[PDB]
């Protein structure tokens, strides 16, 4: 099974590097909501609402990216 | 009070705390400044400046 | 044979790197839109409106190489 | 057999290094924008005018890397 052996490699490639890349992004996006929030306590809750606004962006390549490599990992593999 | 030439009355006026100003704040989303180095030490000298300034007048 | 050991390799790899870039991109540049508002709010609709304009241009390349990457993972595989 | 293959990586890790340049560059150059919008929004259109301008000159590299893609994967084949 050197094959699969690549295919197991395969999915810790994309996963690894999407968890990267998702987790910095809404690191940044987040801190700069505690920022913002911590300015103007009494608008948290619009700012929170912009938050959950713009965070759908970050993830919209990293999840495509577990949506493909865990389908390797156990449909293709 | 120098209210006029013929007229002038006493008057104990606060200065601290700072009066409520006849002012709206929906003006100002207009713009905003670039405060160097950041608005909580200006604050202070304003204010300090700015009682200074009714003392005199 | 060999073909179907390599391809999935290279697809993930040229997804992962199109997700970090994306997510880093789009973290940073919401970011500013965050601290933006929370300093001058009321002005939110005109922030999110030339956001999005930015935006767009952001995902160009990484969703480019989104799709060829599957065009191969697949089509070519 | 790898003059096949080894094809691919080439063109998925070339694409992959453009993507995440091309993103990462318009992110931290749209953040400013967007940062100076934010303090007087009346400047607006002449700002985007000079981020055009700007956003320009980012692009040419990424975008000769991502037709060579093409080139490899199409030509070269």
């Amino acid at each position: 099974n050197l094959n699969m052996d690549l295919l197991y490699m395969a999915a810790a490639v994309m996963m690894g590097l999407a968890a990267i890349g998702a987790a910095i992004g809404i690191g940044i996006l987040g801190g700069k909501f505690l920022e913002g929030a911590a300015r103007q306590p009494d608008l948290i809750p619009l700012l929170r609402t912009q938050f959950f606004i713009v965070m759908g962006l970050v993830d919209a390549i990293p999840m495509i990216a577990v949506g493909l490599g865990l389908y390797v990992m156990f449909a293709v593999a | 009070k120098f209210i006029n030439t013929m007229s002038q009355v006493p008057t104990i006026s606060q200065l601290l705390p700072l009066p409520a100003s006849d002012d709206d704040d929906l003006k100002h989303k207009s713009w905003d400044y670039l405060y160097e180095p950041d608005p909580k030490a200006l604050l202070d000298t304003l204010l300090r400046r700015y009682v200074e300034s009714q003392v005199y007048q």
